[PDB]
């Protein structure tokens, strides 16, 4: 027998069995934290189930479930089988057209997807599509009306059908994921932003689609509109509309008000009772205001070329206010507020950085300058940021930010405590002498912040994927990781093997 | 200060470059898929694919290509990262110990220079004598492939021509030579050269090709029997071997840009070609045995083969099995028939591979009011657009509901 | 006599002469259909609109398509907006000559007619520390990147250029009485070069001796405004439009004179040499290009070296700006500044333009020369 | 103009420099065409101008797609 290792399961006696689901001899852990032991991308790593508590299992013979097993608990009995065992089970709902954005209705049970369909132009008829996508094949359709861009002679006649784009708003069912309804917009009208919130004391919960009018052989567009939709009883309805000179790039809800971002202008709205909008204020010191993120009363703006921008809102003053601004020209990709002090941003140079609202505000000049605290080369283009963990709320670190990229790489960004930062960062520089990486590349050299002009070494962040590789290292090499080091269990202790590996498993259960 | 923690939830799935060869052992065909930073090493079996060892490297694998230098039964692998850090690898196996050994490395970057417009291009010589690279827009870095490089030496032989579109090494002609597709200020053409390693300088090239198609996009060198070059353009396909020439502009290749290619047959008898709409083609070549030893080209055929996902890899494996790798969604393994189907396609769908694609928006949402959330990601592109729902754990949800709490066991009885 | 083989051949060739962008190895023709050579329909090129590039970069690499960053620089250097104007409210009318930013971009070192440089906070707009630098005036003024040194050259004072010091103590740490225009070395800043007339001297900073003075009497062009500079690899010098290999003190290649004033500059790619309106090569020495909108303008590049700035030195001086690209030299913008531009410096971090403009009419008796800060990329 | 460009052999045509590199490529192109594209035009001429008793004799020499 080899050495033992403690794994936490719960507070009750557990059961460890194996069986035949359909084939391949699956192994299950009947416990208060019920896991499937057998595989995780061909590796002995636990993965949970969608059951709260499992005590026993029973090999039945169901007439509607072949070779499945029932599970005895302190609760009901569930005749179920197990599919291909992996951590991240992925389910595909194809639409055969490019999805733009995604929102969610909490009251109504429907998604909202902006999409994009490629069509060629017919000579006699208007246009035609190229394949029966899930845009036309819906349960009901509609068309944009009230032609309020009729005075412009800008849509000139084209010669051939050279692949114009037609966008629509897919409203997708909650459980069946069938496309309930689509809504075609105007000709040459893209849709660039989608939020679904409540505005004012009107008890409805709307869809708001920020659209823009595009034309080729042209610079930046100056047309477009913002249209408020609702979905009362299986029927999408156009309630309001507001023609706005300029492309509407990003929208957020802001304290019962709709915040917009319209060609380097941040325009706050206010939903009146008469189903219209009144502009509350504006901001103009922007190159191209492409992003908006809010938390409370602060507003985070991601510019085209410049940077992270922090913009206040004083409700007693009725206008906005520039708190601070970073000056270093980073080309933005995605921004997200972390904890109302620190602001995370993405860059076209495949990099991450955190800016910080300053504290020692000894003058007005040293408090209008954001400070870049932390630099990191996540070698991948970050499109999205969002909140929300993927694990169970059992009621460590603080907060959880996931991100979405152009290569299908989801990762998690979360906030540490200042003691565990120095704990782990001392482990990395010890781990950077043990694992010989393939290619003989220094990890400090790869993660270094690398624009076209700066090569500052990486600081502030903890590259967890290197620390998660400590679990795979053998003990004759893990003992050389555990040098004369520190351990905080205010107090002081030399580092040991069995407790540093406990730290990583506390991190690995985040993901 | 602010201190944060970054891990990887889902490993990157979209693929970038796919190379076949014999990387694991002497007599076993395999596949080397690099995706973003991972290097997957499969093997080609009679049933499909079978993984061997997945290796994560520190950098975006931009250019990879296998090569067997003269003196090794097995072959070697060159990988250049996005931060210009080059390496030469070798698989080595001993029982359960399966290790990758770097044979040479060394950062190769110039202090000054605009990087590129066509990205990074890297070509291995067919005679395995040098390793060429297009890196900094006005230079042609040459890595002299020998055992002398315990770290990689480098030359920078100046391209007098600035805006180079594509570049390949031509096949066996007793001297390692280079083809271009160069955009002149007035027109565009295809010029050649000849690298002298002992003198660090271009010698005289044998082809001229003073004016080719105005949207020529790639060079496909044809091998040792009837060597030459095929210049795929937007609307036409040419061929040149110094003297002879053919040209077709078939009505199939009109509506989409050819972006990928591979050499199906080892004597260059066939060539697959994919596009930006999903179509696979096949550029057939008619081998004309004109004389007692002369092998020359006679005809150029384009045959539609059917719709796949939007390819960026294209690798023919064996037994009519083609791997299609897709950045834009659902990389799949397909099979080419002999006869046709009801639609004339030869492409048989086999097992696919899930790609989260270009994620363009997300939302974390719960649909069972639990403590565990789901993530709906707008994945894919033009026709591969798909919402993808991501959950941890194991989804036992098709379950029968039986009111038996606290029962000790259920045991079968049969006749 | 001809045959129908020759007649149908000539008939197709007279139809082939209508081809915009013709080919050489043409496909086999079709007598029953018209013949049109394949025109370029750009599919890999990024779209002209900005929102169409913005949707495309969400599922494609860095910029959106082939030549995508070029369009991103057209929309972003074709607009400017004045933020602050910095007067000289001491004798009620401004007397500035030369402008530059500091090494930390907080202060901007303007330069008076009297020979003193006056610091100004870019945020406050306040006089902070004047410095009695020169007797005559300030002609040229550039700092170093580490923030320890400062080169200023004067108009007629008996020491003509002075390497000052800007760490915390302000002193002439080395003195020159000779050169009309001094300049650092680019990558490794331990060398300062300077030029009087047609003679250019290489100096050290540590001891200030003459390192190597380079001049060939058989070969000089005798430009009116000679300014010897360095390439960014710190190996080549443009004295009198002649290259100079600084490894062994030899001349390389004289250029052909065309414009009587300007001795040239290096392009930041390390591949070219920009004489006044003639664009040359560094290794083949061939005239690649000729941009006639570069007619006698002093050029300033971005720190990344991605755009070229142009200010006319024509008598008026600079009735507008001139925004160029660094790759294909296509003109982006000529923004009309109604006054007369006298000097121009830009940020390292691409946000402001230091612009010395003259008020009033063209008056040599009364000069009210103010500094007006623009913002990059704002309407 | 002749010396610094693509050598016109004393022909006065399209003297502009952008139009001079057009005429070098058009004149040096290799125009080819199959025999079918002419013989179907020969037959469609001979039937048209009355002289038809070689047209059914031209079917002996080559395939005839259209009656």
């Amino acid at each position: 027998l080899s050495d033992r290792k403690k794994v936490t399961l719960g507070t009750q006696p557990t059961v460890l069995r194996t069986f035949r689901s359909l084939s391949t001899t699956n192994v299950f852990a009947c416990s208060d934290r019920p896991t499937v032991i057998y595989s995780s991308n061909h590796k002995l790593v636990f993965s949970n189930v969608n059951l709260k508590e499992v005590n026993y299992m029973c090999p039945l013979n169901s007439d509607g479930y072949p070779d499945s097993l029932a599970l005895a608990n302190n609760s009901t009995l569930t005749i179920g089988t197990i599919d291909e065992i992996q951590k991240l089970h992925i389910r595909t709902v194809p639409l055969y057209e490019s999805p733009r954005k995604i929102c969610y209705q909490e009251v109504s049970q429907c998604f909202g997807v902006l999409s994009s369909r490629i069509e060629v132009q017919d000579t006699s008829g208007g246009t035609t599509a190229l394949r029966p996508s899930a845009s036309t094949q819906a349960l009901s359709s509609s068309v944009s009306s009230s032609k309020l861009f009729s005075s412009s002679t800008a849509p000139h006649e084209t010669s051939f059908g050279e692949e114009v784009e037609v966008h629509n708003l897919l409203i997708i069912d909650q459980h069946t994921f069938e496309v309930l309804h689509a809504h075609q917009f105007l000709q040459n009208e893209y849709a660039l932003s989608l939020v679904s919130c409540k505005l004012g004391k009107d008890p409805n919960t709307y869809f708001i689609v920020g659209t823009a009018m595009v034309y080729p052989e042209e610079a930046e567009p100056k047309q477009g509109r913002i249209v408020v939709f609702q979905y009362s009883d299986g029927k999408l309805q156009t309630v309001a509309e507001k023609e706005v000179k300029g492309a509407v790039y990003s929208m957020v809800e802001f304290n019962g008000k709709l915040l917009a971002s319209i060609n380097s202008t941040v325009r706050l709205y206010e939903w009146t009772t008469e189903k219209e909008l009144r502009t509350e204020c504006n901001h103009y010191n922007n190159i191209m205001a492409l992003y908006l993120k809010t938390k409370g009363d602060f507003i985070l703006v991601g510019d085209l070329m410049r940077s992270v921008l922090l913009l206040a809102y004083k409700p007693m003053e009725g206008n906005f206010e520039e708190i601070a601004r970073d000056f270093n020209p980073n080309w933005m990709s995605a921004v997200e507020i972390l904890d109302d002090d620190n602001f995370l941003g993405a860059e076209n140079a495949f990099n991450l950085f955190v800016c910080q609202k300053d504290s020692a505000a000894t003058t007005d000049e040293e408090r209008q300058h954001l400070q870049e605290v932390g630099l990191f080369h996540l070698g991948e283009f970050v499109n999205v940021f969002c909140h929300g963990s993927l694990v169970m709320q059992n009621l460590p670190t603080q907060g959880s930010v996931l991100f979405g990229t152009v290569n299908g790489m989801i990762g998690l960004v979360t906030s540490l405590s200042e003691s565990w930062y120095n704990l782990l960062l001392d482990m990395q520089n010890r781990l950077n002498k043990v694992i010989k990486s393939v290619g003989k590349i220094e990890h400090s050299f790869w993660r270094s912040f690398h624009t076209e002009r700066k090569t500052e070494p990486a600081t502030g962040f903890i590259d967890g994927d290197l620390i998660e590789s400590f679990l795979d290292i053998s003990r004759p090499k893990m003992q050389e990781v555990v040098a004369n080091l520190q351990y905080d269990d205010g107090m002081k202790r030399e580092a040991t093997a069995d407790d540093l590996i406990k730290v990583v498993e506390e991190l690995t259960r985040i993901h | 200060m602010s201190y944060n923690y970054v891990v990887t939830a889902q490993k990157p799935t979209a693929v970038n470059g796919c190379v076949t060869g014999h990387f694991t052992s002497a007599e076993d065909l395999n596949l080397l898929i690099a995706k973003n930073t991972r290097l997957e090493i499969y093997v080609v079996t009679a049933e499909g694919l079978r993984p061997v060892k997945e290796v994560g490297m520190y950098g975006k694998i931009a250019v990879m290509e296998l090569f067997r230098p003269k003196g090794e039964s097995k072959d070697l692998l060159f990988i250049l990262t996005a931060k210009y850090n080059a390496c030469i690898l070798e698989y080595k196996q001993s029982g359960e110990s399966i290790d990758i050994i770097t044979r040479a490395h060394g950062n190769v970057q110039d202090r000054i220079g605009r990087p590129s417009e066509t990205g990074i291009i890297g070509i291995i010589d067919p005679e395995c004598r040098m390793i060429g690279l297009r890196l900094y827009d006005g230079l042609f870095k040459v890595i002299p492939l020998d055992r002398d490089n315990k770290e990689l030496k480098a030359f920078n032989i100046r391209l007098e021509e600035l805006h180079v579109i594509d570049v390949k090494f031509l096949y066996g002609c007793q001297a390692p030579t280079i083809c271009f597709v160069y955009q002149d200020p007035q027109g565009r053409h295809v010029k050649t050269y000849e690298v002298s390693l002992r003198e660090k300088e271009f010698n005289k090239g044998p082809w001229k090709q003073e004016n080719v198609e105005a949207e020529a996009s790639m060079v496909i060198a044809v091998p040792e029997p009837f060597g030459g070059a095929i210049i795929i353009g937007q609307e036409s396909i040419t061929y040149h071997n110094g003297d002879k020439y053919l040209a077709i502009a078939p009505p199939i290749i009109k509506q989409s840009t050819i972006v990928c290619h591979n050499r199906v047959d080892p004597n260059g008898s066939r060539y697959l070609l994919g596009d930006m709409e999903g179509r696979l083609f096949m550029l057939l070549l008619e081998k004309e045995e004109q004389m007692d030893g002369t092998v020359t080209l006679k005809d150029l055929r384009v045959e539609l083969l059917g719709e796949t996902s939007i390819a960026e890899c294209l690798t023919y494996l064996d037994n009519g099995v083609v791997f299609v790798g897709s950045r834009l969604g659902d990389s799949q393994l397909v099979k080419l028939n002999v006869d046709s189907n009801e639609q004339g396609s030869y492409v048989v769908a086999m097992e696919t591979f899930t790609n989260l694609g270009p994620i363009v928006d997300m939302c974390v949402v719960d649909l069972e009011r639990q403590g565990q959330g789901q993530l709906v990601t707008c994945s894919g592109a033009f026709k591969e657009g798909s919402l993808r729902i991501i959950r941890n754990g194991i989804g036992i949800h098709e379950h029968a509901s039986i009111d038996l709490p606290g029962i000790k066991g259920l045991w079968p009885l049969r006749s | 006599p001809p045959t129908l083989d020759s007649i149908i051949t000539e008939y197709l060739r007279e139809q082939h002469a209508r081809c915009k962008n013709p080919v050489a190895t043409c496909p086999p023709f079709s007598l029953f259909t018209p013949h049109q050579c394949p025109e370029p329909k750009q599919r890999r090129q990024a779209p002209i609109n900005f929102t169409s590039r913005l949707n495309r970069r969400a599922s494609f690499p860095k910029y959106g398509g082939v030549d995508g960053g070029c369009f991103d620089r057209h929309l972003i250097f074709s607009r400017f907006r004045p933020i602050s104007v910095f007067r000289e409210a001491n004798e009620d009318e401004s007397g500035f000559t030369c402008c530059a930013f500091s090494a930390r971009e907080r202060f901007l070192m303007l330069g008076t007619c009297t020979g003193q440089l006056k610091l100004y906070n870019v945020f406050s707009g306040q006089e902070e520390a004047s410095y009695n630098c020169h007797n005559s005036a300030i002609t040229h003024l550039e700092p170093s990147r580490d923030g320890s040194l400062l080169l200023t050259s004067a108009t007629w004072s008996q020491p003509l250029s002075a390497l000052w010091g800007m760490k915390s103590v302000f002193d002439m740490k080395h003195s020159f009485t000779e050169d009309h225009y001094v300049e650092f070395s680019k990558h490794s800043q331990d060398r300062v070069i300077g030029t009087k007339g047609d003679i250019a001297h290489i100096y050290d900073i540590q001891t200030g001796n003459k390192l190597l003075t380079l001049f060939n009497p058989d070969l000089a062009n005798n430009y009116k405004r000679n300014c010897a500079t360095f390439n960014p690899t710190d190996d080549l010098v443009l004295n009198d439009g002649v290259l100079w290999d600084v490894r062994s003190a030899q001349a390389i290649h004289k250029f052909d004179k065309f414009n009587m004033n300007i001795s040239g500059v290096f392009h930041p790619n390390g591949l070219e040499v920009i004489i006044n309106t003639e664009i040359w090569d560094l290794r083949t020495f061939h005239l690649l290009h000729t941009v006639p909108a570069l007619d006698q303008c002093r050029v300033v590049f971005n720190h990344t070296g991605t755009v070229m700035y142009g200010a006319m030195l024509q008598s008026p001086f600079g009735s507008s700006f001139r925004t160029f690209n660094a790759t294909d030299y296509k003109p982006i913008a000529t923004i009309d500044v109604k006054r007369n531009i006298f000097d121009l410096c830009t940020d390292t971090k691409d946000c402001y333009l230091a612009v010395i403009e003259n008020q009033g009419s063209m008056d040599a008796l009364n000069m009210d020369t103010v500094c007006r800060l623009y913002e990059v990329g704002r309407q | 103009i002749e010396r610094v460009s693509g050598k016109p052999l004393l022909i006065g045509t399209d003297v502009s420099l952008a139009r001079l590199q057009k005429a070098d490529v058009v004149a040096q192109s290799r125009i080819s065409f199959p025999e079918k594209e002419l013989l179907l035009l020969i037959r469609n001429h001979l039937i048209s101008k009355g002289l038809g008793e070689t047209a059914t004799v031209l079917t002996k020499e080559a395939d005839l797609p259209m009656t």
